[PDB]
RNA sequence: CGAAGGUGUGCUGUGAGGCAUGCUGGAGGUAUCAGAAGUGCGAAUGCUGACAUAAGUAACGAUAAAGCGGGUGAAAAGCCCGCUCGCCGGAAGACCAAGGGUUCCUGUCCAACGUUAAUCGGGGCAGGGUGAGUCGACCCCUAAGGCGAGGCCGAAAGGCGUAGUCGAUGGGAAACAGGUUAAUAUUCCUGUACUUGGUGUUACUGCGAAGGGGGGACGGAGAAGGCUAUGUUGGCCGGGCGACGGUUGUCCCGGUUUAAGCGUGUAGGCUGGUUUUCCAGGCAAAUCCGGAAAAUCAAGGCUGAGGCGUGAUGACGAGGCACUACGGUGCUGAAGCAACAAAUGCCCUGCUUCCAGGAAAAGCCUCUAAGCAUCAGGUAACAUCAAAUCGUACCCCAAACCGACACAGGUGGUCAGGUAGAGAAUACCAAGGCGCUUGAGAGAACUCGGGUGAAGGAACUAGGCAAAAUGGUGCCGUAACUUCGGGAGAAGGCACGCUGAUAUGUAGGUGAAGCGACUUGCUCGUGGAGCUGAAAUCAGUCGAAGAUACCAGCUGGCUGCAACU
RNA sequence: AGGACCGAACCGACUAAUGUUGAAAAAUUAGCGGAUGACUUGUGGCUGGGGGUGAAAGGCCAAUCAAACCGGGAGAUAGCU
RNA sequence: UAAGGUGAUAUGAACCGUUAUAACCGGCGAUUUCCGAAUGGGGAAACCCAGUGUGUUUCGACACACUAUCAUUAACUGAAU
């Protein structure tokens, strides 16, 4: 059983994009930014507890940060993990 | 309307200079051996 | 034509990587000199 | 209210020099007399930076090939769209690896970059995009190898190595069809699937080793057969009816697909089997293996392409039909097969031969040992739960890798359509992808790479260098010499096209039905429809020519030296 | 059957021209040799400098070889410019 | 010790404080990710694979500790014998 503190840590933010909107509207899937070390089970438990919805399955991927330049400064954005959370029949935010 | 960019990421062209010693053959031009 | 550098990450790490340096005392001195000089990158490891 | 420094002008001394004030500048500088010097440059193939010269000179990167009409914008040979025209097509098309690393997709911009312009961009700048129990990685296991507790050596430093431990380039469980975005797929979705464990339950049962025996698990070459991808032809269905003679017809043009899995068990290939008794073998020991007998059946079992059924009344599908931003979107959907010829793919790690005699372990399967024993465990069913983490964009024979370059160079594997063709040679095409990031003119010498030439014909040159020439198949024929294999395609000749007949298709191959049989079905004979289809021969016919292109041996002699590859 | 034969890929490299501030610090084009082997290619590993490795050429050892490269001795020394 | 602050480029937003507990500095603490002697085993440094306990569990799982080698010392048992 995962601790509540852990659940409160793993979810970072909802991902807003045209692919995310389409996924929610077609396949009833929510897209989240999650902690880079969060597992699928942790994400499932966190969603089920903090959003009071029922989760079918979670798909995850790691997004690699892009290398931008601030003038003459080579700088790299940090990596982050994205979760594709498929809800059974509930409705979320 | 969209905004003219002036960041000019590649305005630091710098540029250096280099060369390579080439190979040559002077044997027939030798006045000797 | 075929040039001298044929990249291969595995061989690069096995030949010049951090754990390759640490395995012998001469390699450990290579790290010592590079730390003393203040290199940002000690080895080819990345 | 004008310091140094510059930039000027005058004046003055033998000079190095000094002095004055015009301007710029904007904040410092210093008579004298002593003292110390990083104290004086034009050169060192000095050093570092700037700017010259040639000089608007060479070039602008494969001679695959373009021309219109638009759009856009401030502007277009190069961007885009359309229409024609060239080029690659066992590649210049894909798909990946390695390596790279966001180049991917989209919107803005035009400075710099792109060997030209650029409105464009792999440029800048931003935003999005990589979704997995089954694909990999990780992980189970091992090879070459590396390391290696102790150990044995070595002035130290260290070396070697046992138990071990890592280490793939190799063995170990499992998913496929349709649809999806501007960019993601066996990952999303939809349909159909499979694997490995756990945990219970219910039955039923001997379970149990870093230990034993099997397995994994294995060479090259050659010959089959049985097939299938893949084509081709008909049938069928959906249309058409001809910019100019014709053309409702052996007329034209398209479509004709369908998977894992689950059954069923065959062209093959291989071994006979079953009990009983026993043992100088397998750390010891075993019921596994190895050995020795006997009896009875030999007809028992394994393996294995393909096909077939289901999956699938599903999906897809030529086309329509609407809408519309003309991007594109939705909707509906006809036929959906057969014959012949089939690989370098499979059966096949098969089979046969050979000498050079062809990994390792684990998973796997069994046997027991110490032990455990009414348990534990095992086995089967049945639910239930878990299969994490990581990577998935894009390039990948190249403008994304290796070569400093958007460099005519290199770079492992996979796929392989048609017509000619022995062919993965080669010509032209298909799918696809391109026209090579400077162009427009003139049409000098000379250069480069080609074409053709009168009479001659090696006279050229150091020298036949280079060019030209030969070439293909069948058939006839072939010299010395020999190490009997060679030489030898020796040398030299001849025939090649089309049409018609034989026979509007013959020989051959493939083989429907039918007809029987049975040990009666993925059967076997016997028959034969159809289908494909040489090799000729004989007669005509045409051009100057029939291996009519591309493609493709020049030949013979005499001598040196090395046997040869 | 064959260190057989012809001939694609593949691996090489005899000749000619061109290129010589190249398209390239050895290529391109046209021919050429082999192409079931003493064959080629991938991925790892292994041998180190007076050393390796070599079907031999003083070949090769990261466009570097009668002795690799990097740093120290070291401001070696130079009756020479 | 204070009327000013919240590190900077890089400002802004959002705020905080005003004898005093804003900020800031001194002493003393806590927390302190992963690698790296790295030390639970490997490893192509910063990763993979753990075991053993002790709890918890909403039954899927979770949490926390420990586990390198060597020397010495003690205990235990202890080959050929």
């Amino acid at each position: 059983m995962i601790r509540e503190e852990r659940l409160l840590k793993v979810l970072r933010a909802p991902h807003v994009s045209e692919k995310a909107s389409t996924a929610m509207e077609k396949s009833n899937t929510i897209v989240l930014k999650v902690a880079k070390d969060a597992t699928k089970a942790e994400i499932k438990a966190a969603v089920q507890k903090l959003f009071e919805v029922e989760v079918e399955v979670v798909n995850t991927l790691v997004v690699k940060g892009k290398v931008k330049r601030h003038g003459q400064r080579i700088g790299r954005r940090s990596d982050w993990k994205k979760a594709y959370v498929t809800l059974k029949e509930g409705q979320n935010l | 309307a969209n905004g003219e960019d002036s960041s000019f990421g590649s305005f630091t062209f710098t540029v250096e200079l280099f060369s390579t010693p080439v190979w040559i053959w002077w044997w027939p031009r030798i006045r000797g051996p | 034509m075929k040039r001298t550098f044929q990249p291969s990450v595995l061989k690069r790490n096995r030949s010049h990587g951090f754990r390759a340096r640490m395995a012998t005392k001469n390699g450990r001195q290579v790290l010592a000199r590079r730390r003393a000089k203040g290199r940002a990158r000690l080895t080819v490891s990345k």
